[PDB]
RNA sequence: AGCGUGCUACUUAUACUUCACCGUGAUUGCUGUUUUGACGCUUUCACGAGUAGGCAGGCGUGGAGGUCAGUGACGAAGCCUU
RNA sequence: UUGCUUAAUUGAACGUGGACAAUUGAAUGAAGAGCUUUUAGUGGGCCAUUUUUGGUAAGCAGAACUGGCGAUGCGGGAUGA
RNA sequence: GCCUAGACCGAGGACUGCGGUUUUUACCUAGGAUGUUGGCAUAAUGAUCUUAAGUCGCCCGUCUUGAAACACGGACCAAGGAGUCUAACGUCUAUGCGAGUGUUUGGGUGUAAAACCCGUACGCGUAAUGAAAGUGAACGAAGGUGGGGGCCCAUUAGGGUGCA
RNA sequence: GCGAGAGACCGAUAGCGAACAAGUACAGUGAUGGAAAGAUGAAAAGAACUUUGAAAAGAGAGUGAAAAAGUACGUGAAAUUGUUGAAAGGGAAGGGCUUGAGAUCAGACUUGGUAUUUUGCAUGCGGUUUACCGGGCCAG
């Protein structure tokens, strides 16, 4: 709303809050990112290091499609488990049946191993795993079934 | 005249009241002004000045935290409180039976406190079973957790989070971020 | 009914305030006495000490010697100059003695922290030696105390005992002894003080005030004459 | 709700100071001083006449 | 003015004042104001006349004749703060004075028969203690007023 | 009624002292008498200059939802007027 | 305790355990101390005392510290930032 | 210690306090003015307007170190007349839900641009780092030390637990 | 362009330049440029007639709810102006503060209580004046 902006308090003081000497002008600076290794460097050089230059090896036609695989760490494993029947896997798992977690339907391509797992065998199925991350789900008696 | 030795006319600085409207949160404000001023508890005078406080300076308090909380040698049995939204953890492998006090519960939070045997109340209802706060535990969530935290008191060699849009080798890597072009801050 | 109701209240909490003022009155009794028998001594050794210097200043002058008083122990400051156009450092001075304001007086023990923090102040101020009646009729007049960051005007002995009771003050003649033979408790006694708030002259001041005592003026030390000075302006 | 000067109502002076009304009975603000009638200057305080 | 209606918290009742300690004391006199003194009146209808004080009521007020005969001047009250107390004095102690109060001037043209016989009883012998002082009637029959250069910080009366 | 100097009294600033009132900041207490206002009432103390500028709380205007079963041709709005 | 150091069982740093209690180690003051975010205007200055440079000097130009004017009314200096 | 002249003020509004005099749970000058009298109610009293008198008072706005300026605009009056809207954002605050969140592109529906209902994807978040190939977050109760509000046991003090 | 329905939009210096005989009047050789301008009243009932005047008009009169609505048209501000009344005024005027003077305004004999006198009405209601209680304001 109108009624609430500083606008109306300024009205009948002079110069509307911009002040009598410095006062309100059109583009004083320039316009735009004007001035960036000269004047404005002060600025950049402080609250946007590494902005001019280039870094790295350019990709031309960079699909970012190819480098599609969302992580999914330990600890958020057994989430994809169906909430209905948790509890009882986490009680009737063994080595001769444990429940299949299939991470690439759920929307995942890589296991990653932050948090501890309930010592619980399961059956993981990724298209990658970290290396750190397969330690910990064989040491509760699981195995990563490697999918595409 | 006078020689001030202080600035005249100033306001405390704190909220004493809530900014918000909410007439419900009032009648909570109404309930612990009443026994700040009256009990000589400081667990009172904590909760009063804590209502008043923003969605920022009440951070949600995970179910999680309140579980090390409980573990704490001789705290099993005290009465959780929170004066803000208790949230769940799809992390946690296990949450054991407590009595827990907040403004808020999430769908999970209430499940799981209620699945393992424990309760969730309100903080009226806690001013009943504990007008001095007897043997409660109260638990505040992380303040530097906010994404708007990793800007502030950003400098030359100062490790904070620049004010990006896009994230990227094109984007703030070169000239001030690196000895091979020029330096590094 | 409420008429009844009302009066039969009011009557019922009257009897158990007479009977609660009676047993006030009787253990206050007591404590009044004490500070009867504090003020008769306090008396008692003004006068002593008066005839005793007296006496000594009369043998020293029969035995062929020379009595050299006592150096004064305490000061009486009043702030005589306005609040514009004060260098920091004085300013700062001026400040951390309570004397923010023109007419402002305070009690200062001599020593030697002191005495050169005053003379630092010294262009600013006049000051001297109090006597025993200057001290209390400004105890009386404009005595103040500093309760809860609030200036309590000094009405009644159970705000001075309920704020100086620990230091063993307990009636405004202990106050008024504590300050005049500067005792053991004078910091706690005079920073409950609130700065005396005097008035201008009667009679006004000198012609030129802004110049030392010695070469006409007011700033400075007036030692004695500073009862003069106070009896113009309290 | 108003100050009263003890040194102008006596009843405030009471009440802050119980023992002025010792000094009032007493006349303690009149009171006598007894000494015998000596002169101790006879001597070497004289130097202050001359020197 | 305004469309601001009154709450229900807005009370009417009158509250009863507070328990005065203003307990009245007797008015001092003047000492140059004893019975028998000769006084000059200030202001009202009688200024300038040169009357006679008999007693001190207990309304504040002065009991006063002319005498009537010698004055016109009737018995009747006046203000201590409107009368200059001169230092000549009749002996009134042979003046019955002793039903004169408040009362008796009391507000109910014409005149009381009781208030005529007190006038001729008091005048009776308020004429015989003056006719003992030469002039005494001739001075109280005139009128006072000030004359040029008397300055009343410099005379006695 | 000039110059140097001393003394007595006297003159008056929005300054100082006491007091009234306004506002700001803090403060005492207020639910078995909280009692149809607790965003409220109450006790006490200190303070109050201000361009550029910030903020707060308010006054007024066109139009909109709701409400006053509001005013009004027995006179709305507008306009003039110690 | 150590992977450092010493010829060393020497030291260095960080420690366990024990002793020293309100005169717990000067004064004075303290409308309390500490902390964070964000943003306006400004970025022509000038003056007085004192220190002071160039210049014959300047109501000139330039510095140091403080206080002021600017941004400020009120009493005095008739008048005057 | 005592006597004495004048001026200004009267805030508060049942009681509650501290004292004094105590002849007495009597009275008082002791937590803020009462008593009495006269006059007036066709009015004494108060306010405003106009005007006289006394005293002070230069033309506003602006740029400026400095303006009443011999600096600029303004003869007068009425009406109009200048920090807006939008895309994308920072801080702070309120609200809903919360490891998720966002119905509105679209579909359903409708008393039809409203309201009501639906869901796949997608955006942001839930992982970072490296130029990249790539790799990818528990020694320990998710660590130790000194503080730390609150809480627990105590009994000045003291001990335990100690979120942010 | 054609045909419709709408709006938290503007309300005759606004909204399109144009609500009207508006791309009109008018300018420019020309390309082009380009206004101002809505409102009597329900109804002309748009003032017959008489009279003065050369006439426009005026004065009577008439219509009308209104002529304080006459096509100079509802309402009719200010600048500016006439008349009447009041005041002030020695090379400006105007202002603040204060009081005087004049004018204007305000307010307690209250919803005053007690009975009387004394009268209009539907045993009772309001008024009035005399007594007492007490109150308001200005003062001693
Ligand atoms: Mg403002
Ligand atoms: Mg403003
Ligand atoms: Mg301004
Ligand atoms: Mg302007
Ligand atoms: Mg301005
Ligand atoms: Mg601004
Ligand atoms: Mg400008
Ligand atoms: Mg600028
Ligand atoms: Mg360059
Ligand atoms: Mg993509
Ligand atoms: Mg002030
Ligand atoms: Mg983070
Ligand atoms: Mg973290
Ligand atoms: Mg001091
Ligand atoms: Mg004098
Ligand atoms: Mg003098
Ligand atoms: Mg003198
Ligand atoms: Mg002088
Ligand atoms: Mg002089
Ligand atoms: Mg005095
Ligand atoms: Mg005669
Ligand atoms: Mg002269
Ligand atoms: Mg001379
Ligand atoms: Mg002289
Ligand atoms: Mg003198
Ligand atoms: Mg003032
Ligand atoms: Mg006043
Ligand atoms: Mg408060
Ligand atoms: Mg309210
Ligand atoms: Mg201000
Ligand atoms: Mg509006
Ligand atoms: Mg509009
Ligand atoms: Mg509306
Ligand atoms: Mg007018
Ligand atoms: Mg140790
Ligand atoms: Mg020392
Ligand atoms: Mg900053
Ligand atoms: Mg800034
Ligand atoms: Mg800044
Ligand atoms: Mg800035
Ligand atoms: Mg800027
Ligand atoms: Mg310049
Ligand atoms: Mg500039
Ligand atoms: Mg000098
Ligand atoms: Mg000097
Ligand atoms: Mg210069
Ligand atoms: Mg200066
Ligand atoms: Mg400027
Ligand atoms: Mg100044
Ligand atoms: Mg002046
Ligand atoms: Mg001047
Ligand atoms: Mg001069
Ligand atoms: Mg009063
Ligand atoms: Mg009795
Ligand atoms: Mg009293
Ligand atoms: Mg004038
Ligand atoms: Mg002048
Ligand atoms: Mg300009
Ligand atoms: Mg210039
Ligand atoms: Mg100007
Ligand atoms: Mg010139
Ligand atoms: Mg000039
Ligand atoms: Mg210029
Ligand atoms: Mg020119
Ligand atoms: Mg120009
Ligand atoms: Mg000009
Ligand atoms: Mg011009
Ligand atoms: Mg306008
Ligand atoms: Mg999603
Ligand atoms: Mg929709
Ligand atoms: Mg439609
Ligand atoms: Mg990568
Ligand atoms: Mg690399
Ligand atoms: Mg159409
Ligand atoms: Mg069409
Ligand atoms: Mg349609
Ligand atoms: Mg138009
Ligand atoms: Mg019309
Ligand atoms: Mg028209
Ligand atoms: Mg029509
Ligand atoms: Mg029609
Ligand atoms: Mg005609
Ligand atoms: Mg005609
Ligand atoms: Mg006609
Ligand atoms: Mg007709
Ligand atoms: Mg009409
Ligand atoms: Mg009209
Ligand atoms: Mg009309
Ligand atoms: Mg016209
Ligand atoms: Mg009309
Ligand atoms: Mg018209
Ligand atoms: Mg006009
Ligand atoms: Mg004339
Ligand atoms: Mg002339
Ligand atoms: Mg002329
Ligand atoms: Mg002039
Ligand atoms: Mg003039
Ligand atoms: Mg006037
Ligand atoms: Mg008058
Ligand atoms: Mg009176």
């Amino acid at each position: 709303p109108t009624r609430l902006t500083k606008t109306r308090k300024h009205r009948g003081n002079v110069s509307a809050g911009k002040g009598r000497i410095g006062k309100h002008r059109k583009h004083p600076g320039g316009r735009g990112k004007a001035g960036g290794q000269h004047h404005h460097r002060t600025n950049l050089d402080k609250y946007h290091p590494g902005y001019f230059g280039k870094v790295g090896m350019r990709y031309f036609h960079k699909q970012q499609n190819h480098f599609w695989r969302p992580e999914i760490n330990l600890d958020k494993l057994w989430t994809l488990v169906d909430s209905e029947k948790k509890d009882e896997y986490l009680s009737k798992s063994s080595a001769s049946a444990a429940p299949v977690i299939d991470t690439l339907a759920h929307g995942y391509g890589k296991v990653l191993g932050k948090g501890r797992l309930p010592e619980v065998p399961v059956i993981v199925k990724a298209r990658f795993v970290s290396k750190l991350a397969e330690e910990k789900i064989r040491a509760v008696g699981g195995v990563v079934e490697l999918v595409a | 005249g006078r020689d001030h030795t202080s600035k005249q006319h100033v306001r405390s600085g704190h909220r004493t009241a809530p900014k918000s409207d909410n007439v419900y949160l009032q009648l909570l404000v109404k309930l612990y002004s009443f026994l700040a001023r009256r009990t000589d508890a400081p667990f009172n005078k904590v909760i009063l000045k804590s209502l008043f406080l923003s969605k920022i300076n009440r951070p949600p308090v995970s179910v999680s935290r309140i579980s090390r909380a409980l573990k704490q040698k001789g705290a099993a049995e005290k009465t959780i409180v929170v004066v803000g939204t208790v949230t769940d953890d799809n992390r946690l492998l296990e949450f054991p039976k407590a009595t827990i006090a907040a403004l808020r519960f999430t769908a999970g939070a209430k499940d799981r406190i209620l699945k393992n045997g424990g309760e969730a109340i309100t903080l009226d209802q806690l001013a009943l079973r504990a007008p001095k706060g007897q043997n409660t535990l109260i638990v505040r969530g992380p303040r530097n957790s906010r994404e708007a935290v990793r800007h502030f008191g950003f400098g030359p060699h100062k490790g904070k989070a620049p004010r990006i849009l896009s994230k990227g080798r094109k984007f703030e890597r070169a000239r001030g971020r690196r000895r091979s072009r020029g330096f590094k801050v | 009914e409420t008429l009844q109701k009302k009066e039969k209240a009011q009557q019922k909490t009257a009897e158990e305030r007479a009977a609660a003022k009676k047993v006030r009155k009787a253990a206050n009794k007591e404590k009044r006495k004490v500070i009867f028998d504090r003020a008769a001594a306090y008396q008692k050794e003004y006068t002593e000490a008066e005839r005793s210097v007296i006496k000594a200043k009369r043998d020293a002058k029969a035995s062929n010697s020379y009595y050299v008083d006592a150096q004064p122990k305490l000061v009486f400051v009043v702030r005589i100059k306005g609040i514009n156009k004060i260098p920091p450092k004085p300013r700062k001075v001026l400040q951390l003695l309570r004397l923010t304001q023109i007419n402002a007086g305070v009690f200062v023990r001599l020593t030697k922290a002191t005495s050169e923090l005053i003379k630092l102040a010294e262009p600013y101020v006049a000051y001297g030696y109090p006597s025993l009646s200057t001290i209390r009729q400004l105890v009386y007049k404009r005595g103040f105390g500093k309760v809860n960051k609030q200036r309590i005007a000094l009405s009644d002995n159970a705000i001075i005992e309920a704020n100086l009771g620990k230091f063993n003050i307990l009636s405004i003649e202990d106050l008024i002894h504590e300050i005049y033979t500067v005792g053991p408790n004078f910091k706690q006694v005079s920073n409950f003080l609130w700065p005396f708030k005097l008035s201008n002259p009667n009679g006004g001041f000198r012609a030129r005030k802004f110049q030392h005592f010695i070469q006409g003026g007011d700033t400075g030390n007036r030692e004695q004459f500073i009862n003069a000075l106070v009896k113009q302006m309290n | 709700v108003l100050k009263k000067n003890p040194l102008k109502n006596k009843q405030v002076l009471l009440r802050l100071n119980p023992y002025a009304k010792a000094y009032a009975a007493e006349k303690v603000g009149s009171a006598k001083v007894e000494q015998a009638k000596v002169k101790p200057s006879k001597g070497q305080f004289a130097e202050v006449l001359k020197n | 003015m305004s469309q601001v209606a009154p709450k229900w918290y807005q009370s009417e009742d009158v509250p009863a004042p507070k328990q005065t300690r203003k307990t009245a004391r007797p008015q001092k006199l003047r000492a140059s104001l004893v019975p028998g003194t000769v006084l000059i009146l200030l202001a009202g209808r009688f200024r300038g006349k040169r009357v006679v004080y008999l007693k001190n009521l207990e309304d504040n007020t002065l009991l006063v004749s002319g005498p009537f005969k010698v004055n016109g001047v009737p018995l009747r009250r006046v203000n201590a703060r409107y009368v200059i107390a001169t230092s000549t004095k009749v002996n009134v102690s042979g003046v019955d004075v002793s039903k004169f109060n408040v009362e008796y001037f009391a507000r109910e043209k014409e005149i009381k028969a009781e208030r005529v016989a007190d006038q001729k009883s008091v005048d009776a012998a308020l004429l015989s203690e003056i006719k003992k002082t030469p002039l005494l009637k001739q001075y109280l029959a005139a009128s006072f007023s000030l004359k040029n250069g008397d300055r009343p910080h410099l005379l006695k009366f």
